RNA sequence: GCGACUGUUUAUUAAAAACACAGGACUCUGCUAAGUGGUAACACGAUGUAUAGAGUCUGACACCUGCCCGGUGCUGGAAAG
RNA sequence: CGAAACCGAUCGAUCUAGCCAUGAGCAGGUUGAAGAGAGCUCUACAGGCCUUGGAGGACCGAACCCACGUAUGUGGCAAAA
RNA sequence: UCCAUGGAUCUCCGAUCGGGAAACCGUAUCCAAGCUCCGUGGCUAGUCUGCGCUCUUUGGACUUUGAAAACUUAGCGAACU
């Protein structure tokens, strides 16, 4: 079995923020949920992820670019 | 038995029963969970509607029977709650442990869970506590700062450490002297 | 007696013979011995101080010998920021989109009443949860409830928060919070310290006693 | 009178070293090799607890490595120890405690030790050995060894299967180290 | 003759050569010790630490304690099957 | 009409077995361990004699505790004197 | 005398203010409000005001639910035969 969770960082082997990956329970629930690098796959966290990184990441899309 | 009663009563006794209206009363005996808990330790954890049974254990040639029970695997864990930034030390079963990993933590566990299916007392008094507090974060917004921002604020945030520390070795030496 | 152990390290404890908490004989051939007194051991040593050893005496307690030592050695203009780059609003958080309370009494109302104290909240005790901002964990950011009328864009530096990089806490208990909830319900010249401790092989009175830490 | 003290153990510290400062705390990882010392401390801060009766003393076999020494037992048992644990320089006092003797029963009575029967002169009901007529060993060409009054054995090595796991665990997880 | 001794024992037909005993040996226990009681928590062991704790047999003191591991137990062992 | 027994739940350590806490008791008379100290003896320690001392599951023996032998009693004074 | 209705008095345990060898012991609960009597302090001294307790009225603070034969619904669940 295993969960689905969005990335709020970089994981070396998992991937890039803001992306749905898949993990096993104990690797969620012991460590990247009491730590903030993921949240659940449901609909209110992806959202909520979702708008912040928008927002954020248009300022820094606004650096980037030019 | 009677367990919807039982606590029916306890909850008319603090409340008073001249507050209730009789549709206030119809309702409120359809959220009262009325199931069969018999076990003490059941009703100080989160067990799902697991319980202990008792039946026979029987011989292989002889067919002998004779008593036994089977118990839940019961486990003592820290669970992470997302509006209390900490953990809550329960008595889980692996059956609420995975009906957690479904709901997607023990938050929106207690939020999705109704009433009558929390079992205990001490699980309608969580749901409680957790969805006033999600209320009081369903009004709330925050503002972002640009970069520039960023960086003004953390030079002023910079400038008021070093005067507390300044200020504070100060006195400590004249408290000295 | 001839030599009356020291009174601040004599204690009094009875005899079990064998016997444990229910009343039954769980250890056998034991009772009816001769009177003892406790006495109190430094088994810890763990305080780095200089001694001299005073005298060697008797414990019946254990088979070695005790020895008793005396130690001699131990206002600005803040950045107000009126410009904001986005505003986010917790109202999907609860799962289900309701309106405020200040009139029928509800469920929800009875529930609070029978759990409330015998006799907002995001402060004090638990604060500001760091789920909302997490899209975005470095980034300074401002609360706020929120207003029917369009609010101020003034911003104090006492009012703009970071969680800097420390944090990326204490646990509750889920039978004994209720509890918690209902409102918790050199000395002068006569003096010397001294301590008991286990006396070695060829340690007599006039000795040096060191206890040492680490460097 | 106490400073002159301490200017004697000052100019005296020139001509001793931690292995002559008999009846002095230190720390594991200040020794040496070679050196004799007694109430060995398990956990770091908790209490002397391995060598403390009469006479008895361990010896330090091996330096630190990775913050841990090798100590010889007074069972003639190896442990590692962490090195941050005290101990102390010497032997227990009262070294001759183990060759004083009795000389008659009340001795024994003075310390609290009742009086002891053995199981053979017992009957079926109350020993494994009870029971026979005349002088007997209640086990015969096809019986069993030397029983305690609870059915297990007590000679030719015996020891229950949950000593015996948890010492290899012990041991396999010593030999990596 | 028997038991080394002073002791203890079948209240109410047996007080003894029986039980105990100081002394001797063997096996287990590295400390959240082994062992005991409880479903468990926990308690005794012990505010003790192998010169210590538990179990078994023999029974002061003197001189001694021979051969057998095939059997019943107990215990150690890299693999193959 | 009639068993010896089997099972469930309670009542009993005011008798008796062991233990825990706090109190009390042991007339009188003997024997003389360790230790200690004067005159002899040793190069000197050490040793012998004498004096002192008062140990002991020590001796004799009342109160006290026990019950070894015989006689009486046997619906007894007494379901154990 | 008696009857009907309404009143005045109405000890204690069980038992619940705390302790407890049931029928006993110890107990002014606590805090705002406004009223007669009381005593004391201070003014330029006249329908002058400001401080207190005791006891009284009206609220609110703590808690005291509570018994009971069979029926009902649940949990665990024998052995004789
Ligand atoms: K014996
Ligand atoms: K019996
Ligand atoms: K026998
Ligand atoms: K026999
Ligand atoms: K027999
Ligand atoms: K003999
Ligand atoms: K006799
Ligand atoms: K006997
Ligand atoms: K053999
Ligand atoms: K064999
Ligand atoms: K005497
Ligand atoms: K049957
Ligand atoms: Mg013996
Ligand atoms: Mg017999
Ligand atoms: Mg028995
Ligand atoms: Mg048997
Ligand atoms: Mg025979
Ligand atoms: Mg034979
Ligand atoms: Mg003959
Ligand atoms: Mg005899
Ligand atoms: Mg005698
Ligand atoms: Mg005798
Ligand atoms: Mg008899
Ligand atoms: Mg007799
Ligand atoms: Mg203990
Ligand atoms: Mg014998
Ligand atoms: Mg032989
Ligand atoms: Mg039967
Ligand atoms: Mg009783
Ligand atoms: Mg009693
Ligand atoms: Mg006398
Ligand atoms: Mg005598
Ligand atoms: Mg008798
Ligand atoms: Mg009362
Ligand atoms: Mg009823």
């Amino acid at each position: 079995r295993k969960l689905e969770v969005i990335l709020t960082t970089g994981i070396e082997k998992l991937g890039k923020g803001g992306e749905t990956v898949k993990v096993a329970p104990g690797y969620f629930r012991n460590h990247l949920m009491p730590k903030l690098l993921a949240v659940p796959n449901i609909d209110k966290y992806a959202h909520l992820i979702r708008e912040q990184r928008k927002m954020r990441n248009y300022e820094e899309v606004k650096e980037e670019v030019k | 038995a009677f367990r919807g009663k039982e606590m029916m009563k306890k909850l008319v006794k603090k409340v008073g029963a001249e507050n209730i209206t009789p549709e206030l009363k119809e309702k409120l005996k359809a959220c009262v969970p009325d199931t069969k808990v018999v076990m003490g330790r059941a009703k100080r954890g989160l067990y799902a509607g697991r319980h202990i049974q008792y039946g026979n254990r029987v011989s292989e040639d002889g067919g002998n029977k004779s008593r036994r029970c089977w118990k839940p695997n019961v486990q003592e864990k820290r669970l992470f709650s997302y509006i209390f930034d900490s953990h809550i030390k329960v008595k889980v079963t692996t059956h609420a442990l995975r009906c957690i990993d479904k709901a997607g933590g023990i938050d929106e566990y207690l939020l999705k869970t109704p009433y009558q299916k929390m079992d205990t007392e001490m699980g309608l008094y969580w749901k409680t506590k957790v969805e006033a507090r999600y209320a009081e974060l369903g009004q709330m917004e925050v503002a972002f700062f640009n970069p520039e921002d960023e960086a003004k604020l953390e030079q002023g945030f910079k400038d008021l450490n070093i005067a507390k520390k300044d200020a504070r070795r100060e006195a400590r030496r004249t408290f000295r002297k | 007696g001839r030599a009356r152990a020291l009174r601040q390290f004599t204690l009094s404890t009875g005899k079990s013979a064998g016997r444990n908490s229910s009343g039954r004989i769980t250890v056998f051939h034991r009772g009816g011995g001769s009177k003892r007194l406790l006495r109190r051991i430094d088994l810890k040593r763990s305080t780095s101080s200089m001694g001299i050893v005073e005298s060697i005496e008797y414990d019946p307690n254990r088979s070695s010998q005790i020895a008793l030592v005396r130690w001699i050695k131990g206002k600005i203009l803040e950045p107000t920021t009126n410009t904001i780059s986005g505003l986010f609003s917790f109202s999907f958080l609860p799962g289900k989109v309701d309106k405020r309370k200040v009139t029928k009494t509800l469920v929800k109302d009875v529930f609070f009443s029978a759990f409330s104290s015998p006799k907002l909240a995001f402060a004090s005790s638990f604060d500001f949860p760091r789920i909302p901002v997490a899209g975005v964990s470095t980034a300074f950011f401002a609360p706020r409830m929120r207003q029917k009328v369009r609010g101020k864009s003034t911003f104090s530096l006492y009012e703009v928060q970071k969680w800097r990089t420390h944090s990326i806490k204490a646990g509750l208990s889920w039978q004994s919070f209720r509890r918690q909830d209902t409102l918790g319900l050199a000395c002068k010249v006569d003096r010397a310290p001294v301590t008991y401790i286990i006396a070695s092989h060829q340690l007599e009175a006039g000795k040096m006693v060191m206890n040492c830490d680490w460097s | 009178q106490n400073k002159t003290l301490v200017a004697e153990m000052e100019e005296k510290m020139l001509h001793m070293d931690i292995n002559s400062m008999i009846g002095s705390s230190m720390p594991l990882g200040m020794m040496r090799i070679g050196t004799i010392i007694h109430n060995i401390e398990m956990n770091p801060g908790q209490g002397a607890k391995l060598v403390r009766a009469a006479g008895t003393n361990a010896k330090i076999l091996k330096e630190p490595a990775s913050g841990k020494c090798l100590i010889k037992l007074p069972s003639g048992d190896t442990r590692w120890i962490n090195a941050r644990c005290r101990a102390t320089i010497g032997t227990v006092s009262n070294p001759s405690h183990g060759v004083k003797k009795l000389y008659k029963a009340g001795q024994s009575r003075w310390l609290g030790i009742r009086p002891k029967v053995r199981g053979v002169a017992m009957n079926p009901c109350d020993h494994p050995h009870g029971g026979g007529e005349g002088k007997s060993k209640s086990s015969g060409s096809r019986g069993r060894t030397s029983v305690s009054p609870w059915g297990k054995p007590c000679k030719g090595g015996y020891k229950s299967a949950s000593v015996k796991k948890k010492k290899k665990r012990l041991a396999a997880r010593e030999a990596k180290m």
